[PDB]
């Protein structure tokens, strides 16, 4: 007789096999993928207009919602109603459905393609008692620099065509995570200040290289509504800018690297 | 068709080769001129599978085998039954990995982010070179690879390891399974502690990252921070195989004794012999 | 190419943060000191530690543990301390050699063995309601003391379950650097290579897929470090562009996507995974199978092949041959 | 640390399967060099007169030769085994009858021992045979022998340290390393496997499931025989300077059929014909040799795999002396 022996050639062992097998694919398809869609879904179609009762898949897909609530008031629910209202100034390159959309405008000013920025909220991200987390130097005035580190207040910014484009004034850390995020920088012979993120530039001991604009593009970054603060929409729009560069700030860029 | 806050960014540009001629979408998929090319490897090579499965014996999916020619085709072409089949469907999953590599390039470009993902998918391309490509040529017979089968490749990664009688005191081997298993540690952890601090239960309330970089200076410490811990889990994993790949490439063309004979460097140095 | 993604290029120095717990905040101890290096790749402050009641229950019995390991290697020398360092590696604490079935082992034969793995084990629980008691003071969830309770279980189950469910000590892992690798081996060999075991398949198929995972979202975190795609939490709760891209690249790369939230769980349950289906393996090791390989045969999975130099008839089966 | 290439491979499976040899050719020709230094065989001479079972006083083994054939089996015996040594080394100078000399007794012994190897254990040694100089190698004591306890070095041409040395306790874990390929295995196989037959070396059941009355508690084997099976496959496989694949696929090491390759059938043999050595006629020569040639335990030396073998799938490469020397086997 054997161990783990059932009737008629089964066994244990090959019971288990099918069992994990079901579990496997219980939790992949039933509870993973269905997390995977509180975002972004329900999915949109050229105009889907069955506006008296929902089409039954969209309904399947979907988690039960759930709600988050945050930690300085407030509480956002997922998956929920999030249209995108904004007019996008693009134009569809043809009739197919999966044609790509030409920039109608300015594609940086205008905010589409890698220029686009999500619309998040219009606050400022917060440390965990309450203050702006994300603050430039003269306001977090117990951070410092490290030692060792270049301090790049007071050299110049250089942007992709070798033009000085501006003086670094000031750096904005985190002060949630000890973190320098973006740059302040004055844009020469036009009186603004702009931001900068930190991973768009190659700091050096006598200058800051920035390769994703033009010096003239500094004109255009969008402005902050308050000096010593950003909201989290803001950052991203501040981001995306630069992140546009990378494809739109020559002609040359969007076109076959070969 | 689309994701909500998809059609903003469904732009035309970034691609590296043809510009308009294939930049376009096909359902969620981005083509590219490298997703043409790698449908055409994947279905050359898959043709191929077919082809010489049914010149096989069975069909059991767990029992198909293609495998590579005899040692003594060295480096030259086989007949297409015994090895040609397998070096023709090689060459075929080399095109479709470095077109799919390739592909998210042109993804990555279009959307204005960072290269690291297709630059992440270059170490697996690369560790399959060495077992298929680098090491058969240092040792000189393609017979050398391993044969594309479910379970025939176990057999091969088996037998291939007693070759050195005991493969675990492979010092390359040993290096890798370290990154291997501290890598899904890792990923336990960051996955873990992401969802405690935006899941708590009970209704209580959605923490920060403060909370975040507390918890472990709490229980071992020190934390990574977050952005690191995202550097850190690409470096990770990845050494499991650029480490891995000189124990691989040592066995048999830098090393022809058994993996623990190898630590004699260190046993029998005449200091404490 | 973003610098940032690299190492830190600038970096920044404050007061230390301290988030208040529910109970313990006076058990955190020492002083926080920075690292400059360090902090070109990470954070730069090291310390404090917290050291509450389980934490050094840990250490006490893990201290215990290592100590039982090293005197009982340190003996296999007899106690020369420089042959003591020259083969460190070789040197191992066993479990019994001989079959006494589940009686206790004499001390000389796995009875230190049986020590080492009550202390070992107890350092592990004690471990482990630090990792979840820590969690609920600073008021998050138990992901991750689950994650490691699956971790748990299955030393558990190669240390001490597998042998108790076939009723013999001497199945346990032993103590020791190379002597822990040998029995990897042993027990492979014992039952009919594990290469045929679907639960190793399984736990490799994880494995295999925790390094495809974190690489890619490694990857991708880093590549949207330029829009904060690091700050995870808040872009859960309030998508930015960087988790629309990260989507996006994902979607038109493998025709689906997840949120940022949502691959920290399939992280998570890959994670977990490994350690589940390796458990589930050796629970069903010994007890209800005995060669992983003739089981394979039994289903019809195992692949065959021709013979290349003559098949060998097993010479103890012809007739009068020797035993 | 490495060894440079090229390396010579060859394939003993099924292309795919990763089985074969992979030689470094350094290694190899240093092992054919050492082993060329095999004495050619002596001229034949032509039978003429009566058997020197009537002419000399003392021979019980080899008295169906004639004189000249019988003195040239001397002169090679001595080639053999006392070439620096000379005739003197078994023999009164003024008694050739004289077995006062130990070396002449079992010298005896060592004859019906060779000729029983050539004669009972075709079924490993085949048509090449072995001669007295497979294992001495032109030394009284040979270069490969085992105690009851691991020795270093496996070359007892070569000095000790004093930690290789057998009454240093500090050294035991790595005498024992040296012999199972330089593993932690803590079992000895030579002990275990090749001294006697008591002890089975397959652990691996051969069903899929558990046999209810030999799987639980004490009636099981414990694990540990697992970890010596492995221990005795590292040592042989170091033995005869090879790995498992040249025997097994390694899929299965407990299947014979496609699974396991000619050369695992002759090892099993192999197994078998250094059993019977030590157990008939090595064994019991502790009665016969001085103090100073047992071990710690009044153990004469005893043979193993690499007593013959000395790292070479064949001992010597197959050089044979079998037709040159009908005396030693097989006899009818
Ligand atoms: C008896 C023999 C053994 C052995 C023999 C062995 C050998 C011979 C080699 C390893 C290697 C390795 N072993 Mg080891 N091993 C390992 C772990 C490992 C890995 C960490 C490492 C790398 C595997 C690899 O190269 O993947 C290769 C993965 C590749 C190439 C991925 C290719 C992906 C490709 C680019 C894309 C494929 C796409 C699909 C076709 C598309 C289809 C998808 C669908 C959805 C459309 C562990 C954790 C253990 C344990 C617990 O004992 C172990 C024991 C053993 N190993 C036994 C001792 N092992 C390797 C190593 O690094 O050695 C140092 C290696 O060469
Ligand atoms: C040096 C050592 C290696 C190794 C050692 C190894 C071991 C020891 C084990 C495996 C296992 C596996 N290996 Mg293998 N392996 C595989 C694929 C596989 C799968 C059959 C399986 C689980 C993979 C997984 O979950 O990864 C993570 C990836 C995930 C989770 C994404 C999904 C991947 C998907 C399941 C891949 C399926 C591929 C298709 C079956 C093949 C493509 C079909 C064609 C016609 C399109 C590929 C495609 C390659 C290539 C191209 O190099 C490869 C190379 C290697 N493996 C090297 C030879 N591998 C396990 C198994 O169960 O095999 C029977 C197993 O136990
Ligand atoms: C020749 C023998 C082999 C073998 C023998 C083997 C066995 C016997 C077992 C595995 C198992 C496993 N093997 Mg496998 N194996 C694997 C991969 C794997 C793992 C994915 C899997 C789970 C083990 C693990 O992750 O532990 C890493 C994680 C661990 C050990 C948990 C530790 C957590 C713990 C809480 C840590 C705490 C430590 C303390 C801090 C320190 C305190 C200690 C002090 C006090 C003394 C690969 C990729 C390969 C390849 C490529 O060949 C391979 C080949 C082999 N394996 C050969 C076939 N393997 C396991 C399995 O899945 O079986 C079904 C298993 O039981
Ligand atoms: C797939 C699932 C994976 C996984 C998952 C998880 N694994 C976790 C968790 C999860 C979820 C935890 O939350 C917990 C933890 O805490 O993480 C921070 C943990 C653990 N996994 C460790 C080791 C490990 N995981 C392994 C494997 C897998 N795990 C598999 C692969 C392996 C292998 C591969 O062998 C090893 C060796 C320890 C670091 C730790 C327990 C310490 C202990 O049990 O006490 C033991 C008591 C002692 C005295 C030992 C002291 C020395 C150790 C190194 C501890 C030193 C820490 C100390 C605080 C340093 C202070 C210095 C400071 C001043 C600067
Ligand atoms: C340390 C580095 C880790 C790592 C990293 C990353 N991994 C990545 C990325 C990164 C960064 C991606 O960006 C990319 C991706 O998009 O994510 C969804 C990807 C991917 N990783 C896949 C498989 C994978 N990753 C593995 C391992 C690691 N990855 C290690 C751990 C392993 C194993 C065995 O461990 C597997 C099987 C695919 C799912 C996907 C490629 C799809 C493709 O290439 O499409 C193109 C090809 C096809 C659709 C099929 C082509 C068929 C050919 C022509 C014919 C078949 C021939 C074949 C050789 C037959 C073999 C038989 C077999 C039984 C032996
Ligand atoms: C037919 C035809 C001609 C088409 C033309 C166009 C064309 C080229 C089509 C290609 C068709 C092909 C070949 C399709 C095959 C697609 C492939 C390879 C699918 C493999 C999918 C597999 C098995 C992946 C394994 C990894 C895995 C478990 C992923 C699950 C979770 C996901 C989706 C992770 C990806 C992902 C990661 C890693 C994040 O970090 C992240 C961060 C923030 C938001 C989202 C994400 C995110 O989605
Ligand atoms: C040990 C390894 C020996 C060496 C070296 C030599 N001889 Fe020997 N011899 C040996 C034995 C065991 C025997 C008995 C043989 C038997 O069949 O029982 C002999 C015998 C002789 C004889 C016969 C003499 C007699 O017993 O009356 C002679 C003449 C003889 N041996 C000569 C001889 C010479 C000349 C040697 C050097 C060339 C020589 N022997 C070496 C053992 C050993
Ligand atoms: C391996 C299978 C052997 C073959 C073939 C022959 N001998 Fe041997 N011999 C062998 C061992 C393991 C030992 C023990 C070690 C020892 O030195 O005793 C011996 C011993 C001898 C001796 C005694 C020498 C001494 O102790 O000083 C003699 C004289 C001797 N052997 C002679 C001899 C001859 C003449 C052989 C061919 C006929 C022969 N041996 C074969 C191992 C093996
Ligand atoms: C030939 C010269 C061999 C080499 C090299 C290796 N093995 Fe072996 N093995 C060999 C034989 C003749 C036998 C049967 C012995 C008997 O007396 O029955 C074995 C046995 C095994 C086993 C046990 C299989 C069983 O039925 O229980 C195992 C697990 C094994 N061998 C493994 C193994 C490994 C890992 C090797 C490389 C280190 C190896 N063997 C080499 C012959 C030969
Ligand atoms: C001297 C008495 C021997 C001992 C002890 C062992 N072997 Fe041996 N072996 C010996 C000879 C003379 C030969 C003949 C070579 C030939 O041409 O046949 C062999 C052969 C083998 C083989 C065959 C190798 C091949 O390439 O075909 C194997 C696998 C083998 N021997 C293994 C082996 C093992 C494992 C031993 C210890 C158990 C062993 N041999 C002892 C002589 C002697
Ligand atoms: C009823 C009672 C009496 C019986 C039950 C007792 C019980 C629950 C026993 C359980 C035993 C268990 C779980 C045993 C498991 C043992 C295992 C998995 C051992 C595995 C590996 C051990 C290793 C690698 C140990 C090596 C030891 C050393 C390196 C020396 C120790 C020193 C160290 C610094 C440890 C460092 C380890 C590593 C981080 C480098
Ligand atoms: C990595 C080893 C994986 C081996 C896979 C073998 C699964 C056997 C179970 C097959 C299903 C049962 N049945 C009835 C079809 O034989
Ligand atoms: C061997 C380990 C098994 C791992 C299983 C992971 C497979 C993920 C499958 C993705 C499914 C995608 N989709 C859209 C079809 O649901
Ligand atoms: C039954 C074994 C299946 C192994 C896991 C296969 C992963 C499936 C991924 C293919 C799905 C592709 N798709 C439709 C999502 O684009
Ligand atoms: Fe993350």
């Amino acid at each position: 007789m054997y161990h783990g022996a059932l009737a008629q050639h089964l066994d244990i062992a090959q019971l288990v096999w099918y069992a994990q097998w079901l579990v496997i694919w219980t939790v992949v398809l039933l509870y993973l993928r269905r997390e995977d869609r509180r975002e972004g879904y329900p999915l949109v179609e050229p105009l889907g207009l069955v506006k008296l009762a929902p089409e039954d898949g969209q309904v399947y897909e979907l988690p039960y919602p759930k709600t988050f609530v945050l930690p300085h008031g407030g509480t956002v629910t997922v998956p929920r109603r999030r249209p995108e209202t904004r007019e996008l100034k693009l134009a569809q390159t043809d009739g197919f459905e999966g044609a790509p959309l030409q920039p109608t405008g300015n594609p940086l000013v205008d905010a589409v393609g890698p220029a686009s920025y999500a619309e998040r909220a219009e606050v400022v991200d917060a440390t965990v008692d309450g203050k702006a987390k994300i603050v430039p130097l003269r306001v977090a005035t117990d951070f410092s620099i490290a030692e060792g580190d270049v301090d790049p207040r007071g050299l110049p910014v250089v942007a992709a065509d070798g033009v000085e484009a501006g003086t670094v004034t000031d750096l904005w850390v985190d002060r949630s995570e000890h973190y320098f995020r973006y740059l302040e920088l004055s844009v020469a012979g036009s009186a603004r200040t702009a931001l900068i993120p930190l991973g768009f530039c190659d700091v050096k001991k006598d200058k800051i290289v920035v390769t994703s604009i033009l010096s003239e593009q500094f004109a255009n970054v969008p402005r902050l509504q308050s000096r010593d603060q950003i909201t989290l929409r803001e950052e991203d729009k501040v981001s995306a800018y630069y992140a546009g560069g990378l494809l739109y700030a020559t002609p040359e860029r969007a076109e076959s690297l070969l | 068709a689309l994701l909500s806050f998809e059609r903003k960014y469904r732009v035309r540009g970034g691609t590296l080769i043809g510009g308009d001629l294939f930049d376009f979408w096909v359902g969620p998929y981005f083509v590219g001129f490298f997703g043409v090319s790698a449908i055409f490897f994947i279905f050359l090579g898959v043709s191929l599978i077919g082809y010489a499965a049914s010149q096989g014996p069975t069909w059991d999916p767990f029992a198909i085998s293609i495998n590579p020619p005899d040692l003594k085709y060295g480096l030259g072409a086989a007949p297409l039954l015994e090895g040609g089949f397998w070096q023709a469907i090689t060459v075929c999953a080399l095109g479709a990995f470095i077109s799919w590599m390739l592909r998210e390039v042109e993804i990555s470009r279009k959307l204005g982010i960072g290269w690291h993902v297709p630059l992440a998918f270059c170490v697996p391309i690369f560790m399959f070179c060495v077992l298929q490509v680098f090491r058969p040529l240092l040792l000189g017979s393609w017979g050398h690879a391993f044969p594309y089968g479910i379970l025939s490749h176990l057999d091969w990664v088996n037998n291939f390891g007693y070759q050195y009688l005991n493969w675990h005191y492979n010092p390359g081997h040993m290096s890798s399974v370290s990154f291997l298993f501290v890598n899904a540690m890792a990923l336990g952890l960051h996955g873990g502690l992401i969802l405690s601090v935006a899941n708590p239960g009970d209704g209580d309330k959605v923490k920060t990252a403060e909370h975040e970089n507390q918890y472990f200076r709490d229980v071992v410490g020190y934390s990574i921070g977050a952005l690191s811990i995202h550097r850190l889990g690409l470096f990770l994993a990845s050494n499991i195989f650029l480490t891995g790949a000189f124990g691989t490439i040592a066995s048999g063309p830098f090393w022809t004794r058994g993996w623990p004979e190898w630590w004699g460097w260190w046993l029998d140095i005449p200091f404490w012999s | 190419a973003d610098y940032q993604t690299i190492y830190t290029q600038i970096q920044a120095r404050g007061p230390h943060i301290t988030v208040s717990g529910e109970w313990g905040d006076n058990d955190r101890v020492g002083k926080p000191f920075y690292s400059y290096w360090l902090g070109k790749i990470g954070d730069a402050q090291i310390g404090p530690i917290y050291l509450g009641a389980s934490g050094i229950a840990a250490f006490a019995f893990g201290s215990t543990a290592i100590l039982i390991i090293l005197f009982n290697m340190a003996a296999e020398v007899h106690f020369d301390p420089l042959q003591f360092f020259r083969q460190f590696f070789w040197l191992g604490l066993y479990p019994p050699k001989a079959q006494y079935g589940m009686g206790i082992p004499p001390l000389h034969d796995g009875g230190w063995w049986l020590m080492a793995g009550l202390f070992m084990t107890l350092s592990l629980g004690s471990w482990w309601i630090r990792v979840y008691s820590r969690a609920r003071a600073l008021g998050l969830g138990t992901h991750i003391a689950w994650n490691f309770a699956a971790a748990i279980f299955f030393v558990l189950c190669i240390g001490c379950i597998h042998p108790t469910l076939v009723g013999s000590w001497s199945e346990g892992v032993p103590f020791g650097i190379w002597p822990h690798i040998d029995w990897l081996t042993a027990f492979s060999i014992r039952y009919g290579n594990f290469y045929y075991c679907p639960w190793h398949g399984f736990s490799i198929g994880f494995a295999y897929g925790c390094g495809l995972l974190f690489a890619a979202h490694g990857a991708t975190i880093l590549a949207v470090a330029r829009f904060g795609g690091d700050r995870e939490i808040e872009q859960i709760t309030d998508r930015g562009t960087a988790v629309e891209r990260a989507a996006l690249f994902w979607r038109w790369t493998i025709g689906f996507n997840a949120t940022i939230e949502s691959v920290h769980r399939w992280g998570w349950f890959f994670s977990l995974m490994v350690m589940v289906s390796a458990s589930v393996g050796i629970l069903l090791t010994g007890t209800f199978v005995d060669n992983w390989y003739l089981w394979c045969v039994k289903h019809g999975a195992a692949p065959d092949y021709p013979a290349y130099l003559p098949a060998t008839p097993d010479p103890a089966s012809l007739p009068g041959a020797p035993k | 640390c490495f060894e440079p290439p090229p390396a010579t491979t060859t394939q003993t499976g099924f292309r795919g399967l990763s089985m074969g040899e992979v030689l470094h050719p350094a290694t190899v020709k240093a092992k054919k060099e050492r082993d060329a230094q095999y004495p050619p065989a002596l001229a034949a001479v032509k039978a003429e007169g009566p058997p020197v079972s009537q002419v000399y006083k003392n021979v019980k083994v080899l008295g169906n030769l004639t004189e000249a054939e019988f003195l040239r089996t001397m002169t090679a015996i001595t080639e053999w085994v006392s070439p620096q040594e000379g005739c003197t080394y078994c023999h009164d100078e003024n008694n050739l009858a004289s077995e006062a000399k130990y070396p002449y007794v079992v010298a005896r012994r060592m004859l019906e021992m060779t000729r029983a190897i050539n004669t009972n254990w075709t079924q490993h040694v085949a048509q090449t045979g072995v001669t007295c100089y497979t294992c001495h190698r032109g030394t009284p004591l040979p270069p490969y022998v085992r105690y009851l306890e691991p020795t270093l070095p496996l070359n007892n041409r070569e000095t000790p340290t004093h930690v290789e040395r057998v009454e240093t306790r500090s050294g035991y874990v790595v005498r024992l390393a040296k012999y199972t390929a330089y593993s932690a295995l803590n079992y000895d196989p030579f002990t275990m496997f090749l001294a006697n037959d008591k002890r089975q070396v397959r652990v691996v059941p051969q069903t899929a499931l558990p046999l209810v009355g030999v799987s639980r508690g004490k009636e099981r084997r414990p694990l540990s025989d697992a970890y010596a099976t492995f221990a005795l496959m590292m040592s042989i496989s170091d033995s005869l300077g090879t790995n498992c694949t040249f025997c097994h696929n390694a899929q299965t090491f407990e299947s014979w059929g496609k699974k396991s390759t000619p050369q695992r059938a002759i090892a099993w043999w192999g197994i078998r014909m250094v059993r019977d050595l030590n157990m008939n006629y090595l064994a019991p020569l502790n009665a016969s040799l001085p103090a100073s040639r047992l071990g710690r335990q009044g153990e004469a030396p005893q043979a193993d795999c690499r007593t013959c073998h000395q790292g070479v799938t064949k001992p010597l490469f197959g050089a044979s002396r079998l037709k040159d020397y009908p005396e030693l086997g097989p006899i009818k």
